[PDB]
């Protein structure tokens, strides 16, 4: 996978996109100030769009979030004004083990006292959705929802299915170890092995 | 036994006596042959009207008469098919003898579905017709009125309707209602001649039967209809007409001693036909997953629609389709008002690729008609208003079609495309070009290999512009264009014929060596 | 004070929904994506917006409007219970107390003889019918002597006999109503319409044809009209007001998108306004109200709306008991639970035909044009119901069908008794093209006036009428003398005319599944501020073609500069 990490850095097709899913804002935070300056349109899927929310006046209830890294963040958004994607729509469970998915009528963005968040919702799916489609290449490397239990396992295969059905010259990478199961589950033009490759690549 | 015996006879009307519990329209039956529906009942009393009649049976005061207890049902038999049959199920005309069991019993009064029971409307249902397939389309399960003044061409409409149907799986139900029998034996004749026989149902009332029979005509027609639909068939009625239908109706009234309304109809007309235009429709797999499509008729006085039958008639249904008379007088054929037509449907009824056709028609057919009418006072006409002009004069050429005559929906489609985009607009005023047209291209989509398949993904799947262009441009032009040379030889010299054709390729050769195999003039690509 | 203690207060829902009212500031609007500003801005009900800053001034805007901030302050303290003032009363409870049995039939007017009774018949009472596991209701009508009535069927016929037995409760007919019955559908007569099992609404009984007033005095207790009902649509906002708690007619359709009027009215008023909808089909076609409930369900405004349908193929009985039964489902909304209601008719023709037909199947002496002798008091029964109090406001948007376009018809004079407002909908526009096809020169409006309007306004809509009318009449001598026949004035009003013309189309919401294009809900200061500049002729140099189907006039301006620009850029 060194040639699809060094070309795909070195000579990307601009315009692109940047799809950093994890758990931890301060996990990919580095790959994040380079990602500031490789990319316009970044996708951040998993508890880190909930670091991101929390930073931005946002009842986000008790799901896990860096916040040493909200303010980071909240600094980022405030230097960079046009530079992050963030989820709209959710499919929250107060509990965890496997629970049917509570759907927010109105006022999506807000989650609710008493809730949590776990996966991003049909809405979001088609906010990156558009992004997605409108760039040329991808670095998917993140299950932005819960792998855990397929009540919040959908957004990320659906993410999947959108990103692999773009008809054309796309190209496509990968970097995280749950995106590579969840690809392997599935059934990108060239997905490196191992995640850690890649993280350190842009590290 | 015969619970009932005859009092009085009075304007063809039986009253009968005795101690029953009547119901509205409960069947009584005179003879193993002669029965009638009540209309009014007190406790002891009631007054019938007959259905049919018998030479051997003469009905006077006196006479006894049973009283079922039960209303009207039909008789479904296997040999409707290719029929011609009475209200009561005899075959008047027939192709196949009858096995002589029922397949079923269906009452002819059923209430309509509910609103739980339907689905969306948004198959086509190929008329025959270009413009009613592109201006004012039909879904299966839309009610489409057809109105008009006498000789007008509505029933040739109804006609054209039913044999588009013949490579269908839609089968045809006609009632008729009041017409003659040598009208109706015509249309019979018709239909074994285009070979629909086999798949068409007749029922028929003619003006000499009994007034209940002409109203009890529709009722059975559209219960064999939901006969055919509880099996997921698709079903097209015409009822021709629904005035003489009101004025049965009104005659019964009138004769029993129902109070008159507004023009001697009964108060409860519109609950009549609306109770009978609202049992068509598509419906959900599990209520039996077909569809009834109806295309009532109706006659106006002078083109006044503001008649108490028309208006009811235009409150119910979906859309309307007008004949004119004075469109009729100046040799248009059919003769439809596209500016009062109305189609509440719209594109839901039509395919993907024709409703990319014909998005904007009716502008154009606007337009024309405004120039064409202020044509006579003006002197100064601007450029774009003579360009105007030429595509109104070209799109009002194309859709003349004769009568009996069937034009495909494909067709229809890629006609209206290559009125847009231009390539119908070399001619003056010459129809024998739009003929070729028409017969290579429905010769290129019915007779081909590749023609079959392009007219599949035409009809299936609703292609963008990118590809539709490429489609014209690299299989239909070129052919379209060596066929139009052969047989239009003067076109050559023509200024605008060459400038929009000189970047299409010449197949001359080919197609000359096909033709000189007697292959049919327009197919292509003979890789088999 | 304590958030937890005011949490015990609302309900589960009711927090829910007051995640709408919560306040951003202008700094926690700046920090958001622009698709999160989208996401906020649909869940209140203003459409979409690509620039960032029009979005975030539309959001600080309408977060700057007494109703948004007392529904924002209000929605921090514990619960206020609506205590109520007149409010309707459930019917009460009875036994069986009248039973008789058919003795006559005739098509849909039944005559009951009355065998066992403890108390007198009165009129308008329901007498139930159980034939094959099926109850039919029998209204009375006349009441011939002690033991002798005449009644007309409420639904289907198909049964009744002579013998079968019925059973009264002397009493009108009933129907089951809470807040439960937002988001089903259901007929007058309450039966269900939504699924095969039938699943019962949960609610009390009330009766739709008794008022509960205290004494007629009470019935002049009512607010005349002061205010007007804002539907971000540019023409209707601008030169057809619409009053609050006052009624509209809809006049015209087929085939110029009227469907889409409709709807966009409910949704607009279902999030813009956050009120209640209640659409009380007259007459309905099956098809087009099962496409209507599901455009609901699939739009997401089902929730929140209430639909009747009385068919069209069921008696007049029931066509005629529809909009009263909407009347009072909206009367049960807004007397108590005290909030406002949008009222939909549809269709009054059907309504008035109806009573024509019930009237002539009684044996009443037919009025001028075959009508019924009570057509104008019975429209007044049905229209002033729909009136404003303290408690809130009912207003009512009615469609009707004018037969043959003859406005002199007994049914249109009477209609128009009452219409505080008129939409007129051509056919000639919307074969033009030009959408939703309000013609601005015939409709009128009584709330276009100096009492509620501001002077800008009023002198704003009189110039842009006294405009289109010119450019009308100009347009013939363009015709037929051609554009060089003009003078120079002639021919700067002939375009600023077709400007403000094609500028008032708009494209709307609940359509963007089709057009594909983003739908727009226009402010009405926004179109006003529009409307002049394009009276002015500040934008005669742009080309008409960038006036059609856009949001605002800085649309226009920014589309015609990134055109231009790139035209020179290439060049
Ligand atoms: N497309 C057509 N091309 C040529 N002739 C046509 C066409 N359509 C109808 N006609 C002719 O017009 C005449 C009247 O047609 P048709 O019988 O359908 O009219 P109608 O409105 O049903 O009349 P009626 O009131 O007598 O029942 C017939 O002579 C028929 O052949
Ligand atoms: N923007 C539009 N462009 C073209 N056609 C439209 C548009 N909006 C609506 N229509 C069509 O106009 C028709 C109007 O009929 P409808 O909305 O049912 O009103 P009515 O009930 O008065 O006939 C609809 O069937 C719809 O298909
Ligand atoms: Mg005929
Ligand atoms: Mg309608």
């Amino acid at each position: 996978e060194i040639k699809n990490l060094d070309k795909a850095l070195s000579r990307p097709e601009r315009p692109i996109v940047a799809i950093l899913g994890g758990a931890k804002v301060s996990d990919k935070i580095g790959v994040l100030n380079n990602l500031l300056k490789y990319v316009d349109k970044i996708i951040i899927g998993g508890a880190m769009a909930y670091t991101f929310l929390a930073a931005q006046g946002i009842g986000i209830g008790k799901s896990l979030v860096e916040e040493d890294k909200i303010d980071l963040a909240r600094e980022y958004l405030k230097n960079n004004l046009d530079k992050f994607v963030l989820p709209i729509d959710y499919a929250l469970a107060k509990d965890f083990e496997d629970v049917k998915p509570f759907y927010n009528l109105e006022n999506t963005l807000e989650i609710p006292n008493g809730y949590m968040g776990l996966d991003i919702g049909p809405k979001s799916i088609e906010v990156f959705k558009k992004y997605i489609k409108d760039a040329k290449t991808i670095l998917w490397n993140g299950p932005l929802g819960v792998t855990e239990f397929k009540y919040f396992k959908e957004g990320t295969k659906a993410i999947a299915k959108a990103i692999t059905e773009l008809k054309g010259n796309v190209y496509t990478v990968v970097g995280g170890g749950d995106s590579v199961a969840i690809i392997e589950e599935l059934g990108f033009s060239h997905v490196s092995t191992g995640g850690g490759a890649t993280l350190e690549f842009l590290e | 036994m015969k619970n009932l015996k005859i009092t009085a006879i009075k304007d063809n009307l039986i009253f009968v006596e005795g101690e029953h519990q009547f119901s509205f329209l409960e069947i009584i039956k005179f003879s193993d042959k002669v029965e009638g529906v009540v209309l009014k009942a007190n406790d002891r009393s009631a007054i019938v009207a007959i259905l049919n009649e018998d030479k051997d049976l003469n009905l006077t005061v006196g006479s006894l008469a049973e009283a079922t207890g039960e209303l009207y049902k039909i008789p479904i038999y296997d040999n409707y098919l290719g029929s011609i049959i009475n209200v009561l199920g005899e075959s008047l005309v027939k192709q196949y003898e009858r096995t002589n069991v029922a397949l079923d019993k269906k009452y002819v009064f059923t209430e309509a579905q509910p609103i739980f029971t339907r689905s969306a409307v948004n198959e086509p249902l190929v008329t025959g017709i270009t413009v009613v397939d592109g201006v004012l389309p039909v879904g299966r399960g839309q009610k489409e009125l057809i109105i008009g003044d006498r000789g007008t061409g509505k029933t040739a409409i109804a006609l054209n309707a039913m044999l588009a149907q013949e490579n269908t799986d839609v089968i045809n139900i006609f009632i008729a209602i009041g017409k003659k029998r040598d009208e109706i034996v015509e249309i019979y004749g018709t239909f074994k001649k285009h070979n629909i026989l086999h798949k068409s149902i007749i029922v028929s009332a003619a003006s000499d039967d009994a007034v209940a029979a002409r109203y009890l005509a529709p009722y059975a027609g559209m219960a064999i209809a939901e006969f055919f639909q509880q099996i997921g068939k698709d079903v097209l009625v015409v009822m021709d007409d629904l005035t003489n239908h009101a004025d049965a109706y009104r005659e019964l009234s009138l004769l029993a001693g129902i109070a008159p309304a507004r023009e001697a109809y009964p108060g409860d007309i519109f609950y009549v036909h609306s109770s009978l235009l609202e049992r068509g429709g598509k419906y959900g797999p599990e209520f039996g997953g077909g569809s009834i499509t109806i295309l009532p008729i109706a006659q106006t006085l002078a083109g006044d629609i503001s008649g108490y039958i028309p208006t009811n008639l235009i409150s119910i249904t979906d859309g309307q389709i007008y004949t004119s008379a004075k469109l009729f007088n100046e040799g248009t054929r059919p003769a439809i008002d596209v500016n009062l037509s109305v189609s509440r449907l719209g594109s839901a009824a039509q395919s993907k690729f024709m409703a990319f056709a014909s998005s904007g028609l009716k502008k154009i057919y606007t337009e024309y008609k405004y120039l064409k009418r202020l044509s006579s006072f003006s002197s100064k006409i601007s450029n774009r208003d003579l360009e105007t002009l030429q595509k109104g004069k070209a799109f009002e050429s194309l859709i003349d079609q004769a009568e009996y005559e069937v034009i495909d929906y494909e067709t229809s489609a890629i006609l209206f495309l290559l009125l847009k985009k231009g390539f119908l607009n070399f001619y003056t005023e010459k129809t024998e070009a739009l003929k070729v047209i028409i017969g290579v291209i429905k010769v290129f989509l019915a007779k081909d290999v590749l023609g079959r398949k392009m007219r599949a993904i035409l009809v299936e799947h609703g292609i963008d512009s990118i590809v539709w262009n490429l489609y014209l441009n690299h299989m239909i032009l070129p052919l379209l264009k060596y066929h139009l040379l052969s047989e239009l030889q003067y076109l050559a010299t023509n200024r605008e014929f060459i400038k929009k054709f000189k970047d299409i390729r010449n197949d001359g050769r080919i197609l000359l060596a096909y033709e000189r195999k007697g292959y049919e003039r327009g197919i292509a690509y003979d890789y088999k | 004070l304590d958030p937890e203690f005011v949490a015990s207060t609302y309900t589960e829902e009711e927090i829910i929904h007051n995640l709408l009212f919560k306040l951003y500031s202008v700094e926690q609007l700046a920090l958001f994506t622009i698709d999160q500003l989208n996401a906020l801005l649909f869940a209140r009900g203003l459409g979409l917006e690509k620039n960032k800053v029009r979005a975030i001034k539309s959001l600080l805007t309408l977060q700057t409007s007494y109703e948004f901030m007392e529904k924002s302050q209000a929605a921090l303290l514990p619960k206020v219970s609506f205590n109520p003032t007149n409010p309707l009363k459930p019917i009460e409870e009875k036994e069986f107390t009248i039973f008789g049995e058919i003795v006559e039939i005739r098509s849909q007017v039944y005559k009951i003889r009355i065998d066992k009774a403890e108390e007198e018949v009165l009129p308008k009472v329901i007498f139930y019918a159980d034939v094959n596991g099926k109850e039919i209701q029998l209204e009375v009508a006349d009441i011939f002597d002690k033991n002798l009535v005449s009644t007309f069927v409420l639904g289907n016929e198909t049964g009744l006999k002579i013998g079968t037995k019925v059973k009264s409760k002397n009493q009108s007919y009933a129907i089951k109503i809470s807040k439960r019955l937002l988001g089903r559908v259901i007929d007058p007569i309450g039966k269900i319409l939504d699924d095969s099992i039938a699943t019962p609404v949960h609610g009390n009984m009330y009766a739709p044809l008794e008022m509960q007033h205290d004494s007629e005095a009470t019935r002049y207790v009512v607010s005349p009209k002061n205010a007007i009902l804002e539907t971000g649509i540019k023409v209707i906002d601008v030169l057809l007001p619409i009053p609050k708690g006052g009624k509209t007619g809809l006049l015209g359709g087929a085939g110029v998108g009227k469907t889409v009027i409709v709807q966009e009215l409910i949704n607009a008023f279902i999030k813009f306004h956050d009120g209640v909808s209640v659409f009380a089909g007259i007459g309905e076609r099956i098809r087009e109200g099962h496409e209507l409930w599901k455009e609901a369900e699939a739009l997401g405004f089902l929730n929140k709306t209430a639909f009747i349908f009385g068919q069209m193929n069921e008696s007049p009985g029931l066509r005629f008991r529809s909009g009263i039964s909407g009347v009072k489902v909206a009367e049960y909304f807004r007397n108590n639970l005290g909030k406002s209601v949008l009222l939909f008719m549809d269709n009054i023709f059907r309504y008035v035909q109806a009573g024509s037909e019930i009237s002539s199947l009684l044996e009443k002496t037919p009025s001028a044009v075959g009508y019924q002798p009570t057509l104008f008091s019975e429209m007044g029964q049905l229209q002033e119901r729909i009136n404003s109090t303290k408690d809130g406001d009912i207003t009512s948007i009615q469609a009707m069908y004018i037969p043959a376009d003859d406005f002199t018809d007994p049914a249109a004079v009477a209609a128009f008794a009452h219409f505080d407002s008129t939409i007129i909908l051509s056919r000639q526009l919307a074969a033009e093209g030009v959408y939703p096809a309000i013609d601005p020169l015939e409709s009128n409006s009584k709330m276009l006036s100096i009492k509620y309007t501001s002077r800008e306004h009023l002198d704003i809509a009189k110039k842009t009428v006294q405009t289109l009318e010119k450019t009308k009449t100009l347009e013939d001598i363009i015709n037929i003398l051609g554009f060089d026949a003009l003078s120079e004035d002639d021919k700067k009003v002939v375009e600023v005319g077709r400007r403000l013309k094609w500028f008032l189309t708009q494209p709307f919401v609940v359509a963007e599944k089709f057009s594909g294009v983003p739908g727009k809900f226009v402010r009405l200061k926004d179109s006003l501020k529009g409307i002049k500049t394009i009276l002015d002729g500040d934008l005669n140099h742009i080309p008409v073609s960038y006036f059609s189907f856009v949001g605002v006039v800085e649309e226009i301006i920014e589309k015609f500069n990134l055109d231009a620009k790139k035209e020179a850029l290439k060049n």
